[PDB]
């Protein structure tokens, strides 16, 4: 028989064996960044190496690989890593080079260290409200701020997800800040609302009462 | 109630349209039904663009006050001064309400509500005062952009259907009497038969831009029209609403860049109900009906309330001064509840994608909205959309519960308001929230079955609640299953909207019905009411009838019109033995031209005068010429529809409003006049 | 044409109706009209149930012929005999048609074909004799099964409409005539008037069960009724229409294990457009319409072959023993040239997950399956379904092409053969064939663009090819829209609608129209021929006109009945002063219950006799009777309608088919009878 | 960061995932997935079900990417789209009498080409060994929609229906080794015969209504 069907052909079985550890070790890099979530700031060598295998593997193999049976296991295999990759939208926090961190998003995670730092040594939480407050803010206004640039530098659609290292960076502090820390602003407004709301709720029944008194006498 | 005249959409066969009718076959080509085929076509298409208009305008000025005002709520949230919020929340609603309400109640009073009334009148043959005006429409259509946006709890769907209509009265005519501009086209089309038939097509392509109901607005236009089935013109009118709801599909698909996708065929667009949670059984059939029983009791209370207010504004808001005032305040109220209702909510929840433009963190945790505002700040089509298609735990039910409660009596108030605005979407709104509590509630009592998914019973509570309100059934029910795509659905939706409308009829006529009533419209229904059999023509019919002679007098004309006891417009032609049957607008004509036995007038100068004929007093008739006599035969309608004496009050009212007839002879069994039927003779019997 | 009689659909109000009336309303709560709904929703249940019956036993009865001739196919291919597998394939298409052709030709001919036709006379008021027969039905449903099963080029779908009719004519009746069995029920129903407004309802409940397309079925009765608006029955012909889709839905779903999955709503369930693939642009619409201008052009072709063809049956093939033996024929041979198509087919695909139900390996590698053999053992509503939605390049042009020009021809052929089918599947097929290869040629002409996909213009062939044909436009467009659960599609399957009846009507009429008209049956069209205009009511009239007066002889009223050079059934009553009609039925019940001037006669004794009244032959009435006089008053319809003799020949016309009316009496100004306009005086002209 | 005695399950998880995709490649252009890495899935299902059994909470829905979560799904989307369920047995340990069958028939006939290779012999040899696996694989066929309820038949355990495959091709496209009896001129003669019935019998009925 030809060494195509029945047993693997010598110049695309190497070629096989390199997209199965370079998928092996994405896979096994994917599972040790997912909690909390590092995905596109340390599995992003362990990406490229799988789409450039994938691109080296198509375009003699290409034929007998990727479309030689039902169950494409090379092409589902890059659909899912490409799904995965889009999906947690970290196209747009890499550089056009592609081949380290964007300034941004270098920027977000040095300060929410800086910011988690801030909350370690204020413990010994009512010391933690107090002073890292300005390092919150900051933290929170980068985020508006970097969300605004994929607003306007990527423009793609309101309420896109930016790579969600970040945020979910942004999210445990967030939960810190507000569940456990009950860090929490007080508001002196329900006063001035109620005096405000209630004197215009009063207009409707001062206008009609004065409608319908007026023409009661001519 | 005397200051309504009816249609002439009978056209009077007489000899001068014998003539014309015949010289146009004489030419080449008849391109009288291409050119109606052109008008239903520009019909449709002006008609979407009208609709592309108010959504793209209410879209941008809308965002611009949502964005002014999140972004005022955001800078008071931590340093304080809310109540500044709302103070402008209040008066940014005041002020485009101010200039909304202004141009309704002082410029043009008839754009006041949807114009779904006038134009239920118009196709039932009645006409109000400015209905199809040029101005009527652009108050109707800068009014209703500016109730949107001035934050009314109010829909803009509705006054699609009487924009349509004017466009269909003023572009067929070819011509514009507001501007004074005359096109020398569309001659033929100047009769109330042919304009009465174009409406129809306008008000259909209305509903289908309004809600991307093609069928929907054909049967609409059917079932107020009610006349004999006329095939070409209903395929004329499905022309149209094919048109509209395309155009509208087309052009919105270019503003939003994606031209390829043609997903918004209608200004709401409900989504789509193909999915396995998107299912029912036959079980849950009487737990439908039930929901219809809750529409129509609720439609009842929502009626009931309205026609209180309604009366109490005639009787004391009739001034324009103070119907400015009172739509000011509904606005500055209306911002003022939502504010305290978002004040005070305690839940939110994260941004779970899209669902909104514009999110309300206010007293809670970063990275999370206040639900209540959502509830608010989105467009009431889309607060729609997301109770039909969310997942099963989208909603606390006391936050949904308190916006219910409270739109609904908000809708209510501000339902009469001096205001261009429709109650549809508002209508649709409040069953879709009540609805959906309804399958929350069936969630928790079943233990979260697969069967019981709230947006389902979202889309019955809105079908129950606008059923119960405004009382539609075969239209609304078409309507319902073009909107959610799905035939399936209809099986239900019919069985709410048939138990939604008994059971709200039981205690109160729709609100459509209610307004016309209360305007004192002799609006003439499907059919007589159950003591009809026991009637004849006989006793419904006018007695005695002022007639004419074929070879009558001209001083006899003229004494006759001059009367100011009664305003007749149309005399049966007698030698008392009927001839046919003259209308006032004619003997007008007739007189102005002094065309009198002692060049000839063509059906085109009798078009000449139409529609504003003058009175009258404007003729001037000498002592010489009232002596002169004036023959009526090449005039007259030669063959009016008759009934005899006998003839039971059903067959009179059936053939009187299946032909869109404006006076019925009533003869003797010798052919002599007895009597005369017009709307107003059969319209009072309740 | 003189043996046709026309439905009394015009209730005669005379003194007795008058007297149930009253007497029914003073009876506590009125049941008439919730009656008529529980008979809808029956006959609603029961079209739906037998489109059930016909869905399963096709498919069981199908799947097993299949699986034998595959059977026989398989064995015979690789040993050799495979002119025993033709052989088989024909005998079995050949016993089946045989039966069926058998039961049409010898016990119901006007079981054969469609029944459509039959049924839009029936809407027209035109009784074609045995439509609305027990027996008709049950051959009808048997036949249309052997007919499927026995292989011809047919649909299921197009019969469903007759199936209903039957039901909805008998059911209202509560009784079985056939079976000699009186239900004491539904006796008020036992009329013209309301058997007619049933028959509506379900003929519309059988095109809502054919297609799941309720709107459609009530925009069908509705076109061919042609009458007033009538509210309330279109809402129960709506509330029909729902029921049957929905108990087809709910059966079936139970017959296939899935309860709660209802995606079947009808017999032919097109699938869903709502995907990128089935969009269009803006700029495909000159395209779509030239689809139309083809399936205009091919429509024209199919229905001036099948008349030539009809006309050459008529003449030479008109003995029950030759149809018989023409139906077997047509049968063996449809068999023979699929097989030759399949044995000659050199093109295969591998199996996929549904796309052939049974596939058949022939002369090709194992694992791929002859691809022309799944057009033929898949059913019409498959292949259909397939050329809808597949992937572009699913089909070769070669094989899809030869199998287009094979199955146009087979289904003009078997069109107008004795048996029960429809033809409503096939040109939908061959619309969708040739409407795919036209997208086929598209994306090689535009580099397989992603706007030229084949699956779209599937469908526009297939609506192009079935308006060329049928020529069928609103209720058609309706049907689509709803199968298709796409309003945008709408647009193009309204616009290649349009052109395909303005390019068909140019060489030939519909299908339908045509087949009507060879049976020479008194068809009136929407409205007068444009060349008749120029007429009025003295032109069209029969004249002179019999007359009875208002005490009459009975001799003379025997006289008048019996005369055999003419069999009128409608006399003015007159004293020539006309004072109402009087119908030879009533005469009839008059005559048999010796009801003379010399206990009183109720509107039930008249129903009683209905609708099979004793001819005037088996009335004995002696000398000494024929003295006798005869009051008519309480028994004539003391208002029937009337018109001048100058009244134009449209207003005659419009007046007549709106009213549903049988006689239209012409008076002169003095109520004198002067002639009689009858549906045969309207329909002769063209 | 979670507790180090919970980044274990997360990170025996991790290999295990990383073990599967490593065998799910290098099994894929001759499939055998089913046999190969069927102890790989279920040790990654098994490992799953632990986090599932204080660690679920914080590693499974503790932010919007579960990675966890969908890796899960693709695994057993996988699992479910090559049918390794009919390729086992009931209990799903090791490999079903069937389809070793199948395999070694499968061994067999690839055996029987090698031996006459060295296309004449190939077709007239051991034709009969690629009919009982045609026949076989039919079978299998037959009892997968009666075994499990399926409505169609369609797809068996992958490594069966590529080894199918491969024969066919081999037996069919690279050989020519099939030959189904054409009978052509007994269909002409049948199929001519009843194509001119029709003709006969309008032409007849014409003929006999001309001149009575
Ligand atoms: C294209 C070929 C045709 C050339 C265009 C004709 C010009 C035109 O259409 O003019 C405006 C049109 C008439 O509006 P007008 O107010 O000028 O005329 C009333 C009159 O007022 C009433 O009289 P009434 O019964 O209350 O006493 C009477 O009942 C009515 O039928 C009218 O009478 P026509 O003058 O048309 O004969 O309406 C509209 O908005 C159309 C919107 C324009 C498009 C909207 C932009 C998207
Ligand atoms: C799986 C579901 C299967 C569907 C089951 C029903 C099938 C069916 O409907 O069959 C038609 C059958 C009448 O068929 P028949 O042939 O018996 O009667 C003809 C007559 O023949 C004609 O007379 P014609 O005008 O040609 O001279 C005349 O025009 C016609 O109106 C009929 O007259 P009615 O006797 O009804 O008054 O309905 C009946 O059995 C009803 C019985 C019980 C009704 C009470 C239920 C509440
Ligand atoms: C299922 C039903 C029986 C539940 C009863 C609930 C009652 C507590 C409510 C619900 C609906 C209400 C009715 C809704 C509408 C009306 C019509 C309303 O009539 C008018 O004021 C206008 C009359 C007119 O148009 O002339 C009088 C109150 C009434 C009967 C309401 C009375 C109180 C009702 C019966
Ligand atoms: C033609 C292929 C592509 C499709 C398969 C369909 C045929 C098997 C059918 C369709 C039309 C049929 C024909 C329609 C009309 C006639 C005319 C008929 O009579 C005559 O030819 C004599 C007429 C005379 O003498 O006036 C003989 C049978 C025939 C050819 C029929 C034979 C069977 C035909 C060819
Ligand atoms: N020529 C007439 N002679 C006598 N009574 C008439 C005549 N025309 C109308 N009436 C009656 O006078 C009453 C008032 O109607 P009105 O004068 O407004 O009628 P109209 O102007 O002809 O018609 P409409 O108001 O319906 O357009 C009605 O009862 C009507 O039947
Ligand atoms: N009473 C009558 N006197 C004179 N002519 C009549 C009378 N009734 C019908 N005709 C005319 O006789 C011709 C034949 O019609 P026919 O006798 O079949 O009418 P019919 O039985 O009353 O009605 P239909 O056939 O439409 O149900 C027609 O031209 C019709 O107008
Ligand atoms: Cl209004
Ligand atoms: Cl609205
Ligand atoms: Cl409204
Ligand atoms: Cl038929
Ligand atoms: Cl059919
Ligand atoms: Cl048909
Ligand atoms: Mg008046
Ligand atoms: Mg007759």
């Amino acid at each position: 028989l030809p060494p195509d069907l029945p047993d693997l052909d010598p110049e695309c079985r190497e070629l096989l064996l390199d997209f199965a550890n370079s998928s092996a070790e994405l896979t096994g890099c994917l599972v040790r960044s997912a909690r909390p979530v590092r995905l596109c700031q340390t599995c992003y060598p362990l990406f490229q190496q799988v789409v450039s295998k994938m691109d080296n593997i198509s375009r003699s193999c290409a034929r007998s690989l990727l479309m030689a049976d039902r169950m494409q296991i090379v092409v589902i295999l890059s659909e899912f890593f490409n799904t995965t990759w889009q999906e947690a939208n970290c196209a747009n926090c890499l550089t056009n080079n592609s081949e380290e961190l964007s300034n941004s998003t270098v920027y977000f995670l040095n300060l929410f260290n800086h910011t988690l730092t801030c909350f370690e040594h204020n413990l010994q939480y009512s010391e933690v409200c107090k002073n890292c407050r300005e390092a919150y803010k900051t933290l929170s206004s980068l985020y508006s701020e970097m969300q605004k640039m994929n607003e306007l530098e990527n423009k793609a659609e309101p309420g896109t997800h930016l790579c969600i290292d970040v945020e979910d960076a942004m999210n445990i502090t967030r939960k810190l800040w507000s569940r456990t820390f009950n860090c929490s602003v007080p508001c002196s407004d329900t006063v001035p609302v109620i005096a405000v709301s209630v004197f215009i709720l009063f207009l409707p029944v001062v206008f009609y009462l004065s409608s319908f008194l007026h023409s009661e006498q001519k | 109630s005397l200051k309504y005249e009816s249609l002439d959409y009978d056209n009077s066969e007489n000899q001068l349209f014998l003539e014309e009718e015949r010289r146009i076959n004489h030419t080449a080509f008849r391109t009288v039904e291409i050119k109606r085929w052109v008008i239903c076509a520009l019909i449709g298409i002006l008609t979407g663009l009208v609709a592309c208009f108010i959504d793209i305008v209410v879209e941008n000025l809308a965002g611009l006050k949502y964005r002014v005002i999140k972004g005022n709520i955001d800078k008071f949230t931590e340093k304080g001064g809310l109540s500044f919020s709302l103070l402008l929340w209040a008066t940014l609603n005041a002020a485009f309400v101010l200039v909304g309400s202004v141009i309704v109640a002082f410029i043009e009073p008839v754009a006041a509500g949807s114009g779904i009334p006038q134009i239920k009148c118009f196709l039932n043959g009645v006409k109000i005062p400015h209905v199809v005006r040029l101005k009527t429409l652009v108050i109707k259509v800068s009014g209703v952009i500016l109730s949107v946006v001035g934050g009314l709890a109010v829909g803009k769907e509705g006054p699609m259907i009487h924009s349509g209509s004017v466009i269909a009265a003023g572009i067929s005519q070819g011509r514009s009497t507001s501007l004074k501009r005359d096109f020398k086209i569309f001659e033929y089309f100047r009769r109330d038969t042919e304009k009465r038939d174009f409406v129809s097509a306008g008000a259909a392509a209305g509903v289908s831009a309004a809600f991307g109901a093609p069928v929907g607005g054909v049967l609409f236009s059917l079932e107020e029209g009610a006349s004999f089935w006329n095939q070409f013109l209903t395929w004329r009118i499905f022309f149209a609403s094919m048109i509209s709801t395309f155009t509208l599909n087309f052009v919105l698909s270019i503003y939003h860049g994606n031209m390829w996708d043609l997903s918004s065929p209608g200004l709401i667009n409900f989504g789509r109900f193909d999915s396995e949670k998107m299912a029912y059984t036959i079980h849950e059939i009487p737990v439908f009906i039930a929901m219809g029983v809750v529409g129509g009791v609720l439609g009842a209370v929502f009626n009931a309330l309205n026609y209180w207010l309604t009366m109490f504004r005639i009787r004391y808001i009739h001034r324009p001064c103070l119907q400015v005032i009172e739509a000011v305040l509904v606005a500055a109220v209306t911002a003022t509840v939502a504010f305290v209702l978002i004040y005070s909510s305690r839940d939110c929840q994260p941004l779970q994608g899209g669902s909104m433009s514009y999110p309300l963190q206010l007293f809670c945790a970063d990275g999370e909205y206040n639900s209540m505002a959502a509830a608010f700040f989105n467009t009431p089509e889309k607060s729609v959309v997301s109770l039909f298609h969310d997942p099963p735990g989208s909603y606390n039910p006391l936050t949904l519960g308190l916006f219910t409660l409270v739109y609904f009596f908000l809708a209510c108030w501000t339902y009469g308001l001096t205001v261009s605005a429709g109650v549809f979407i508002p209508s649709l709104l409040i069953g879709a929230a009540w609805g959906r509590l309804f399958g929350i509630s069936l969630s928790y009592l079943t233990g979260a079955a697969i069967w019981a998914d709230p947006g389902k019973y979202a889309l019955m509570g809105a079908a129950a609640q606008l059923g119960g309100i405004v009382r539609m059934t075969l239209s609304l029910t078409v309507i319902m299953m073009e909107a959610t795509s799905n035939v399936t659905y209809g099986f239900p939706i019919m069985l709410v909207l048939m138990t939604a409308k008994i059971v709200g009829d039981v205690f109160i006529e729709g609100l459509y019905d209610m307004h016309i009533q209360l305007q004192s419209v002799p609006f003439l229904h499907w059919e007589a009411p159950v003591t009809s059999h026991s009637l004849t023509a006989r006793e419904v019919m006018s007695t005695p009838v002022t007639c004419l002679r074929r070879r009558e007098k001209v001083g006899v004309i003229v004494d006759v019109l001059s009367d100011t006891a009664s305003n007749h417009n149309g005399f049966p032609v007698v030698e008392a033995r009927l001839q046919g049957l003259i209308l006032r607008s004619q003997l007008i004509v007739l007189l102005k031209h002094k065309v009198f036995v002692e060049r000839r007038l063509r059906l085109k100068d009798f078009r000449d005068a139409y529609p504003r004929f003058p009175p009258i007093q404007s003729i001037h008739v000498s002592q010489d010429e009232r002596e002169c006599t004036m023959d009526l035969s090449e005039f007259m309608n030669p063959s009016p529809y008759t009934v005899p004496q006998e003839a039971s009050l059903p067959r009179v009212f059936k053939l009187f409003r299946a032909l869109g007839l404006r006076h019925l002879v009533v003869v003797d069994n010798r052919n002599q006049v007895v009597g005369l039927v017009t709307r107003k003779d059969l319209a009072r019997y309740r």
